[PDB]
RNA sequence: UUGACCUCAAAUCAGGUAGGAGUACCCGCUGAACUUAAGCAUAUCAAUAAGCGGAGGAAAAGAAACCAACCGGGAUUGCCUUAGUAACGGCGAGUGAAGCGGCAAAAGCUCAAAUUUGAAAUCUGGUACCUUCGGUGCCCGAGUUGUAAUUUGGAGAGGGCA
RNA sequence: UCUUUGUAAAGUGCCUUCGAAGAGUCGAGUUGUUUGGGAAUGCAGCUCUAAGUGGGUGGUAAAUUCCAUCUAAAGCUAAAU
C-alpha cells in the first residue's frame, strides 16, 4: 500500500501537454533532444493525408 | 368444510385420534351447525369404510 | 391536508395536487373476517378461560376495574393490552349476565 | 505524546488494520472486466437495450426534493394508465415497482408519458414472425433521459402586496410553536363554565 | 524522494539528530493523548482550551439533511442568473419583466442581506429570507416570494 | 378446514384441555428417548405451515434439550483474566434452544436436511421441539419442483450454518434501524467497516 | 378365532445417503491476554488470535413487520460520500454507524391459512417394454391426521354482464 | 423435421359478495453479553404471556389523543462483491 500512482491536476497535465506541443515546433529544442532533423526542410513538419 | 355450511346429514367421529386436537372441536362445531354427530369407535373401522387404513372422520 | 407552500409551519411543504392512491390490501390486515370470528368463537366454546383470566373476572367482580387493569398490566405486557383484556373480560361478564 | 500547537488528530489505527487493507490495484482490470461483461451480455440479448426503463421520481428529503431522479420501477397505477399489464410490461422491458405509490399528479403524468413514448419508440418482435432485425440501441437510460421539470419562466411581472416574506415565516413558525398551548387554553376556557 | 531527506545527511553522525543525552526512546510521554490532564495539561490548556468536558444537549439520530440550508447573500445573488442575460436585465431594469431567481434550484436555502444590490427589480424565489434581505430586495423594487 | 381450528386451539395454551394434554405429552416425551423419530407431527397444522408436506421423504424428529444458561466450561471457575471475564454462572448461550435441538437432530440424521423445527412442550429441565427434515435423495423430493432447492448442495447443514428460521433470528438477520450491526452478517459488516480501502490515485 | 389399525422393533432384506480432506475467501458458535490508558480494575486491544461446527464457486443477504417526515423513496450487495460525523466513553485513553445523494449490478417471487368432493385429479418403488439425466403400461405401496390443480396481500376467490 | 391439439391453458373491461394471511409468538419484566444505540441496539436464559381497523416501527422513560409507514413469528432467488 505504498503510493504508486500520483494524482495530477487535469489543467496542469494539459498545460504540460500544450508546452510539449509548442516545443515540438521549436527547432533548437528538437536538436537539443537529439532528433536528427537537420536535413528536414522545416519543422513543425506536415504531410498529406496520403500518409 | 361440509359442516361449516351444513351440507352434512350425519358425521361420525373416531375416538382413536392420536393428536386429539384434530377432532376436539368436531362435536362443538357439529352442535353449532346443528348436524347429528356420533363419536364412533375405531378410526380403523372408518378407514376400512372408505377403503383406507385410517380416516378418523366419516 | 394540503401543504401551505411555505418551508415553515405546521403544514410546511410544496403545494401540489394530490390523487389519494388506491389503498393497498396490505392495509386491510387487522380487519376481522367472518371465517375467523366463527372459528375463534367455536374454539372458545371448547377451550375455556385461563387462570389469570378467571382471576381478572373475579377482580372485576369484587375489587374493581382499576385493580383488574393493574393486575392485567402485570400479567400481560403493556398498559394498552391490560385495558383491552379488561374490556374483553367485561364483555364476558356482560354476556354471562345477559344469557 | 502531546506536542506543539497542532490539531487533535483521531487516527483509528490501533487494531490489526494492516490485515484489512484493500488496495485497488484491480481498478483498471475491473473496469475492463465490467466493459467486457456489458459487451458479452449485450451480444447475448443482442436486440435488447441492456437495461430497463426506469421512472421519473422525486428525491425524498428536504435536501434533495428539488431534484428529480430515476426510480426503481413504474407503479401499477402508472402501467394501467399507460394501458398495459404489469406482467407484460416486465416481459417487454419496463421496470415495474409494486410498492411505490403515486400521490402526485405531475409525477403520474410524467411517468405515463415516459411509458407512452417508450411504447411508441420500441418495436416488439412477434413470437413466431419474421424477426425484423432492428439495430439494437444499448441504453434505455440515454434514449429516455431524465429531464428536470422547469417550474416558471425566466422573466415575469413583479407582484408586491406587503408581507415582507419574513413576518410570514416568523408567524408561521410561531403558530406551529404555540398551537398546542392555544388549543389547551381554548379547552380550559370552554370547560370552565 | 528518499535522496532529499535528512536521514541521508545524518549518515555518519552517531545519534541521527536525536541527541546524545536524551536519546530517541520509544514513548517517553505516553501514547496518543496520554496524560492530557496530568503532564500534558500545560499543552492542553495553552493550545486547546475547552478540550475536556461536555456542554450542550444531546441529539440522538441527528440527520444533516434536516439542517441542509446553504445561505446566499445579496451581493452573490445576481450571479445566479445566466451571465449573458445579466447585462440585458440590468439595462432593462423595470417591473413587469423582472427576472425570477430560484435560489432553491441554485442550491441555497436562505437569503441573507450582505448588501448593495442595484436598484433594479428582481423576483427572489426563496424558502427562507433574512429580514434585511427582504428589506433590501423591496428597496431595490423587487419582491421575495417564499417557496418550498 | 381443520387447520384453522387447530391453530386457534393451539394458541389457547393455558386452557384446561391444553394444560392436560401438555402434562400427559411432556411425561410421554420425557419417558421416550432424548432424540427420537416421531411417526407424525403432533402439530399437523404447524408442521404444514412451517413447510412440511405429508409425502414420502418428509421426516419429523422429536428432540428435547436441557434448559437454562450456559455454564462457562472452566475448572473451578478460574478464568485467568480480567474481572469483566471473571463471570462463569449467569452467562447466556447466543443461539436458541431450538437451534441447539435442530443441530443435534441434523447430526443424528445427517442424510436429511432440516427444513425447520417448532416448539411442542417444555418443563423445568427440558424444552421439547419437533424438527421437520427432508430427504434430499428421495426421488419424490428430487423431482416435484416444489422441493429441489433442499437437494441442491448449497443447503447442506442449514441448521449448522444458521440458515433456518431460528438461525436467522439468532444471527440478527432482519431489515431495520435496529439491526445495523447484524443485517448482512455481523462479521462481514465488521470487516467492511474496519477495512482501509486505498485507491490507485489516493484521495 | 376371517383380519385390520396404531406404536415399536429385526433382518448380510431392496436401493441410497452421512462421515474424512482442503479450509485463501464465506456462514455461525466459542473466546483471550499481551498492548493502550505513561500506574490500574470499566474501557481498549476485540465482538480479534487460538478452539469448534458447516458450505460454495462464490458464500451470505435479498424482494420491506425497510427508509423516511419529503413535492416522499422502494429487494439485497458493493464503491464514492455521509464521516472521524450523530452517538458511546474512569465523557479519560479511546471508539463510532446509518438515512438521503452519485454510481456498479439490477429480477423477481412461493408456501401455510379455501371442499376436487360429479369421483387422490398426486407421488416412491417392483415388474415389463422403449428412442434410457428419462418415457409409457400393470401391480403393490405412501397418502384423506391431505398428495395434485387454483390463491400469496403487488393481491386474490366466488357469481353474473361483455 | 414431423407433431392440432384443445368447445385445452393464460391475460384484460364492468358490477356484487367475500377476502382465510404463520403463538410459549409478538410484547413486558429481569439477568448476562453485545452495540455508536444513550430509562436499555441486537442476541440469549428465566418468569409472565396476548390481539384482530390487530401488530411492529417512527433512536428520551410514561399516560392521553392522532398521524405516517410497513405486515413478523414460514420459504426460494442470478449480477455487481
Amino acid at each position: 500500500w505504498r503510493k504508486w500512482n500520483v494524482k495530477v491536476n487535469h489543467n496542469e497535465k494539459r498545460y504540460a501537454t500544450a508546452s510539449a506541443i509548442a516545443a515540438t515546433a521549436v527547432a533548437s529544442l528538437v536538436l537539443a533532444r537529439g532528433h536528427r532533423v537537420e536535413k528536414i526542410p522545416e519543422i513543425p513538419l506536415v504531410v498529406s493525408t496520403d500518409l | 368444510a361440509l359442516i361449516e355450511n351444513k351440507k352434512a346429514k350425519l358425521v361420525l367421529i373416531a375416538n382413536d385420534v392420536d393428536p386429539i386436537e384434530l377432532v376436539v372441536f368436531l362435536p362443538a362445531l357439529c352442535k353449532k351447525m346443528g348436524v347429528p354427530y356420533a363419536i364412533v369407535k375405531g378410526k380403523a373401522r372408518l378407514g376400512t369404510l372408505v377403503n383406507q387404513k385410517t380416516s378418523a372422520v366419516a | 391536508t394540503v401543504k401551505t407552500g411555505i418551508a415553515i409551519g405546521l403544514n410546511k411543504g410544496k403545494k401540489v395536487t394530490s390523487m389519494t392512491p388506491a389503498p393497498k390490501i396490505s392495509y386491510k390486515k387487522g380487519a376481522a373476517s367472518n371465517r375467523t370470528k366463527f372459528v375463534r368463537s367455536l374454539v372458545r366454546e371448547i377451550a375455556g378461560l385461563s387462570p389469570y383470566e378467571r382471576r381478572l373476572i373475579d377482580l372485576i367482580r369484587n375489587s374493581g376495574e382499576k385493580r383488574a387493569r393493574k393486575v392485567a398490566k402485570k400479567r400481560l405486557g403493556s398498559f394498552t393490552r391490560a385495558k383491552a383484556k379488561v374490556e374483553e373480560m367485561n364483555n364476558i361478564i356482560a354476556a354471562s349476565r345477559r344469557h | 505524546a502531546i506536542s506543539k500547537n497542532l490539531p487533535i488528530l483521531k487516527n483509528h489505527f490501533r487494531k490489526h488494520w494492516q490485515e484489512r487493507v484493500k488496495v485497488h490495484f484491480d481498478q483498471a482490470g475491473k473496469k475492463v472486466s465490467r466493459r467486457n461483461a456489458r459487451a458479452t451480455r449485450a451480444a447475448k440479448i443482442a436486440p435488447r437495450p441492456l437495461d430497463l426503463l426506469r421512472p421519473v421520481v422525486r428525491a425524498p428529503t428536504v435536501k434533495y426534493n428539488r431534484k428529480v431522479r430515476a426510480g426503481r420501477g413504474f407503479t401499477l397505477a402508472e402501467v394501467k394508465a399507460a394501458g398495459l399489464t404489469a406482467a407484460y410490461a416486465r416481459t417487454i422491458g419496463i421496470a415495474v415497482d409494486h410498492r411505490r405509490q403515486n400521490r402526485n399528479q405531475e409525477i403520474f403524468d410524467a411517468n405515463v408519458q415516459r411509458l407512452k413514448e417508450y411504447q411508441s419508440k420500441i418495436i416488439v418482435f412477434p413470437r413466431n414472425g419474421k424477426a425484423p432485425e432492428a439495430e439494437q440501441v444499448l441504453s434505455a437510460a440515454a434514449t429516455f433521459p431524465i429531464a428536470q421539470p422547469a417550474t416558471d419562466v425566466e422573466a415575469r411581472a413583479v407582484q408586491d402586496n406587503g408581507e415582507s416574506a419574513f413576518r410570514t415565516l416568523r408567524l408561521a413558525r410561531s403558530e406551529k410553536k404555540f398551537r398546542g398551548i392555544r388549543e389547551k387554553r381554548a379547552r380550559e376556557k370552554a370547560e370552565a363554565e | 524522494p528518499s535522496r532529499f531527506t535528512k536521514t541521508r545527511k545524518h549518515r555518519g553522525h552517531v545519534s541521527a539528530g536525536k541527541g546524545r543525552i536524551g536519546k530517541h526512546r520509544k514513548h517517553p510521554g505516553g501514547r496518543g493523548m496520554a496524560g492530557g490532564q496530568h503532564h500534558h495539561r500545560i499543552n492542553m490548556d495553552k493550545y486547546h482550551p475547552g478540550y475536556f468536558g461536555k456542554v450542550g444537549m444531546r441529539y440522538f439520530h441527528k440527520q444533516q439533511a434536516h439542517f441542509w440550508k446553504p445561505v446566499l447573500n445579496l451581493d452573490k445573488l445576481w450571479t445566479l442568473i445566466p451571465e449573458d442575460k445579466r447585462d440585458q436585465y440590468l439595462k432593462s431594469a423595470s417591473k413587469e419583466t423582472a427576472p425570477v431567481i430560484d435560489t432553491l434550484a441554485a442550491g441555497y436555502g436562505k437569503i441573507l442581506g450582505k448588501g448593495r444590490i442595484p436598484n433594479v427589480p428582481v423576483i427572489v424565489k426563496a424558502r427562507f429570507v433574512s429580514k434585511l434581505a427582504e428589506e433590501k430586495i423591496r428597496a431595490a423594487g423587487g419582491v421575495v416570494e417564499l417557496i418550498a | 378446514g381443520a387447520y384453522k381450528y387447530l391453530e386457534e386451539l393451539q394458541r389457547k395454551k393455558q386452557s384446561d384441555v391444553l394444560r392436560f394434554l401438555q402434562r400427559v405429552r411432556v411425561w410421554e416425551y420425557r419417558q421416550k428417548n432424548v432424540i427420537h423419530r416421531a411417526a407424525r407431527p403432533t402439530r399437523p397444522d404447524k408442521a404444514r405451515r412451517l413447510g412440511y408436506k405429508a409425502k414420502q421423504g418428509f421426516v419429523i424428529y422429536r428432540v428435547r434439550v436441557r434448559r437454562g444458561n450456559r455454564k462457562r466450561p472452566v475448572p473451578k471457575g478460574a478464568t485467568y483474566g480480567k474481572p469483566t471475564n471473571q463471570g462463569v454462572n449467569e452467562l447466556k448461550y447466543q443461539r436458541s434452544l431450538r437451534a441447539t435441538a435442530e443441530e443435534r437432530v441434523g447430526r443424528r440424521a445427517a442424510n436429511l436436511r432440516v427444513l425447520n423445527s417448532y416448539w411442542v412442550n417444555q418443563d423445568s429441565t427440558y424444552k421439547y421441539f419437533e424438527v421437520i427434515l427432508v430427504d434430499p435423495q428421495h426421488k419424490a423430493i428430487r423431482r416435484d419442483a416444489r422441493y429441489n432447492w433442499i437437494c441442491d448442495p448449497v443447503h447442506k447443514h442449514r441448521e449448522a450454518r444458521g440458515l433456518t428460521a431460528t438461525g436467522k433470528k439468532s444471527r440478527g438477520i432482519n431489515k431495520g434501524h435496529k439491526f445495523n450491526n447484524t443485517k448482512a452478517g455481523r462479521r462481514k459488516t465488521w470487516k467492511r467497516q474496519n477495512t482501509l480501502s486505498l485507491w490507485r490515485y489516493r484521495k
